[PDB]
RNA sequence: UGGAGGUGAUUUAAAUGCCAAA
RNA sequence: GGGACCGCCAGUGGCGAAGGCGCCCGGCUGGAACGGGUCCGACGGUGAGGGCCGAAGGCCAGGGGAGCGAACCGGAUUAGAUACCCGGGUAGUCCUGGCUGUAAAGGAUGCGGGCUAGGUGUCGGGCGAGCUUCGAGCUCGCCCGGUGCCGUAGGGAAGCCGUUAAGCCCGCCGCCUGGGGAGUACGGCCGCAAGGCUGAAACUUAAAGGAAUUGGCGGGGGAGCACUACAAGGGGUGGAGCGUGCGGU
C-alpha cells in the first residue's frame, strides 16, 4: 500500500529508445522478501545508495547486455 | 520449345516464363481458327 | 451451487501394487465408487525405494479394484525420463534400438524397448550383430520366468548388465538400458 | 497426509493457460487463462499475466486442500512451434510465492518422429 | 588466418520525377 | 477408428548411368573396390541412324481421402488490392494398370588412354609394428580405390583451375558463328488431350554480352557525432490589428 523501500547497490547501464532509462540493481529493505536482489528499470538520474519505493516486489526487468 | 538461357536474364525486358504463357494462348486460337 | 457440489466428494487412498510392496502412493477425489476404475497414477522408483540413483524411472499404475476408501492397482508400464535419455544421445556415438513383442511363462503380452550407446561409431553390421544380441537375451528371459520376476529384473537393471557383458565382444558400450515396457495383454 | 497436486501449464505466443488438478489427472481443481485476468488481445500472453493467472488459481487451490504440486510445462508442439512462450517460467515462480510446494519440473512437448505437414506452402509466410 | 555448407528467425503503411541541359 | 510420414544419431558421410535412395526382421536380385605365379587370348574406344530409363505437374479407367491446399467463398490492408496477412475450401498430393517425355534434368564442365612437385583430412579393402578390458577393439606407418581442402610448373580476359586439370599429347561423336524478328510462320512426324521433336524469310539495329576497378546509393551490417537532431525542460510562432520584405493583379 505505502510501497517497500529499496536500496541502489550497482549500475549496469542505459537503455530505453531514447537512452532515458537506467538499469540497476536494489537490495530489498523491508517486507517479506527482505534482503533479496534483484534488478529494476529506473527512469531519471539515479546513483548508488538511492533509495526507491517500490510497489510490487516481484516483477524482474530482463537482461541487457 | 528450344532453350535459350540468354531469355532469363531480367536486364530490360519482361519474365521468360510469362512471355512463354502469352505464346502458347496465341497458338491455341490460330489452331483453334484453322479447324473451322 | 458449485461449492455445493464440490462437498460430495470423498478421497480415495491408491495403493501399489503387491510385488511393489503395496505402500501408499496418493489420495484421489471422486464422488462415486465406480468413478475411480481405470483411472492411471504416475510415480518414480526413488519413491517406492529410497535410492537417488533410480529417480529418472516412471511407473504407470492402473486402478481396477474399490473396496471402502482403498483403491488397488495393476502394473501397466514403465518409462525413462525423457530429459534422461536426450542426455545419452551424441554426436560420433552410435545409437541402436530394438522393439520386440514377448510372452512371458504365464500368458503376458508385453512389448520392449530396448537401447544400446556404443562409444564411437560402427558400421551397420555391428548394429545388426548387436541388435541380434538382444533379441536372443530378451526372449530366452521371457521364456524363463514370471510376469513379476520379468517386470522386477527389467527395472532393476539386471537385462541390462547381461545384454552388456554380452554385446561387448562386438564392440565396447557406452550405456545399455530397458527403455519402455508396456503390457498389452493379460491371460484369461 | 500430503494431497500433492498436478499444475499443466500451455504457453504459446498468443495466450497462457494454468490448469490444477489432482494426482490421477482425472479432477479438475482450477483452471485460469490470460484472457480471463487482462482486457487487451495484446496482452494475454505476457509474463504478468501469467503471474495473475497463476496466483488466482493457487489461492483456489490451497481453499480446497492442496498442498504441493508437480508442474508439466508445454508447448503447442505437434506441427506447430516447440518453443514455449514467455509466460512459462513467470507462471512457475508465481506458483511458488503463493504458498504451494513444488515438486519434480519437466516438460511433456509433444514431438512428431516425421509427422504432418506444416501450413503455410513450401515459402511459408511472407511478411 | 582464411573459406565452404545446414537449420531457424527477421514488428503497420511509404507511388512517381517534373522545369532544366540546349 | 482412420490416412499419410519415418525425428535425434546424421558425417564437403555411403550407394546408383542419370532421375533418385534413410524405422526394424525375413525372402529374391543388380553393380563396384580390395586380395590373387587362377582361366580366355586383343575378344577393344567412340558411336550417324535405332533402342531403353527418366523429378514435379498433367490426362485416361478403378479405389482412397487424415494433414496441407491451384480455382473459389468470406474477413482485413489500401487511393485501388483481382495480391502479400487471417478463417474456410474443390482438383491434386496416396494405392493399382496405362499415356505424356519435360526442369537452373547445373559439376551450367561428353566419354576412353599415357604423362607432369608437394602437404593435410576422411570412407572401403589389404600388409607391418605396438597396445589391450582379448572385443568384428585402439594408436601409428605403407599400397590400391573413392571423397574434400591448401598449393609448385603450366594455363587463362580475369574470376580462378591445378594427378578428381580448365596443363602437354594420342582418338571418336555432338554443337556454335553479332543483337533482335524467333523458337515464331509454313510443311512433316508423334500424342486421347495438354503438348513434344524438326525449323526459315522480309524487315530492323551499333552495339548486345563477360570478368574485374574507383565512386555514389540501400526500407543491408558495424563504429562514431550534432540543441540549425531527439530525449528531459524554459520561452514561443501558427488565430487579431499594425511595421516591413515577397508573389499576384
Ligand atoms: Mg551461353
Ligand atoms: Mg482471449
Ligand atoms: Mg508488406
Ligand atoms: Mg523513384
Ligand atoms: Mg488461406
Ligand atoms: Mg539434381
Ligand atoms: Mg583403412
Ligand atoms: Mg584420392
Ligand atoms: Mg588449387
Ligand atoms: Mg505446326
Ligand atoms: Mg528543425
Ligand atoms: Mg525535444
Ligand atoms: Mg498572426
Amino acid at each position: 500500500d505505502e510501497g517497500y523501500p529499496a536500496e541502489v547497490i550497482e549500475i549496469i547501464g542505459r537503455t530505453g529508445t531514447t537512452g532515458d532509462v537506467t538499469q540497476v540493481k536494489v537490495r530489498i529493505l523491508e517486507g517479506r522478501d527482505k534482503g533479496r536482489v534483484i534488478r529494476r528499470n529506473v527512469r531519471g538520474p539515479v546513483r548508488v545508495g538511492d533509495i526507491l519505493i517500490l510497489r510490487e516486489t516481484e516483477r524482474e526487468a530482463r537482461e541487457i547486455k | 520449345m528450344k532453350r535459350r538461357p540468354r531469355k532469363w536474364k531480367k536486364k530490360g525486358r519482361m519474365r521468360w516464363k510469362w512471355i512463354k504463357k502469352r505464346i502458347r494462348r496465341l497458338k491455341r486460337q490460330r489452331k483453334k481458327e484453322r479447324g473451322l | 451451487a458449485a461449492k455445493d457440489k464440490w462437498k460430495l466428494k470423498q478421497w480415495y487412498v491408491i495403493y501399489a501394487p503387491d510385488f511393489f510392496g503395496g505402500v501408499e502412493v496418493g489420495l484421489t477425489p471422486a464422488d462415486d465408487p465406480e468413478k475411480v476404475l481405470n483411472r492411471v497414477v504416475e510415480v518414480t522408483l526413488k519413491d517406492i525405494t529410497g535410492d537417488f540413483l533410480k529417480g529418472h524411472v516412471k511407473l504407470y499404475f492402473q486402478v481396477y479394484d474399490v473396496k471402502g476408501q482403498n483403491a488397488y492397482t495393476k502394473f501397466k508400464g514403465m518409462k525413462l525420463a525423457r530429459s534422461y535419455i536426450r542426455s545419452l544421445v551424441r554426436r560420433r556415438t552410435t545409437r541402436i534400438d530394438g522393439i520386440f513383442n514377448i510372452t512371458t511363462k504365464d500368458g503376458y503380452k508385453l512389448r520392449v524397448m530396448a537401447m544400446v550407446i556404443a562409444a564411437r561409431r560402427i558400421q551397420t553390421s555391428q548394429e545388426r550383430a548387436i541388435r541380434k544380441i538382444m533379441q536372443e537375451i530378451i526372449y530366452k528371459k521371457a521364456e524363463e520366468l514370471n510376469f513379476k520376476d520379468f517386470v522386477l529384473e527389467a527395472v532393476n537393471g539386471k537385462i541390462a548388465a547381461e545384454i552388456a557383458k554380452e554385446a561387448k565382444k562386438i564392440y565396447p558400450l557406452k550405456k545399455a538400458e530397458i527403455r519402455k515396457i508396456k503390457v498389452l495383454g493379460e491371460p484369461e | 497426509k500430503e494431497k500433492w497436486g498436478i499444475a499443466h501449464i500451455y504457453s504459446s505466443y498468443n495466450n497462457t493457460i494454468i490448469h490444477i488438478t489432482d494426482i490421477t489427472g482425472a479432477e479438475t481443481i482450477s483452471r485460469w487463462s490470460g484472457g480471463m485476468v487482462v482486457k487487451a488481445d495484446r496482452d494475454e500472453p505476457s509474463p504478468y499475466a501469467a503471474m495473475l493467472a497463476a496466483r488466482r488459481a493457487a489461492e483456489e487451490a490451497l481453499e480446497k486442500g492442496i498442498v504441493g504440486v508437480h508442474i508439466r510445462v508445454r508447448a503447442p508442439g505437434g506441427s506447430k512451434s516447440k518453443t514455449p512462450g514467455p509466460g512459462a517460467q513467470a507462471a512457475i515462480r508465481a506458483l511458488a510465492r503463493a504458498g504451494l510446494k513444488i515438486g519434480r519440473v519437466e516438460d511433456v512437448t509433444p514431438i512428431p518422429h516425421d509427422g504432418t505437414r506444416p501450413k503455410g506452402g513450401r515459402r511459408g509466410r511472407r511478411v
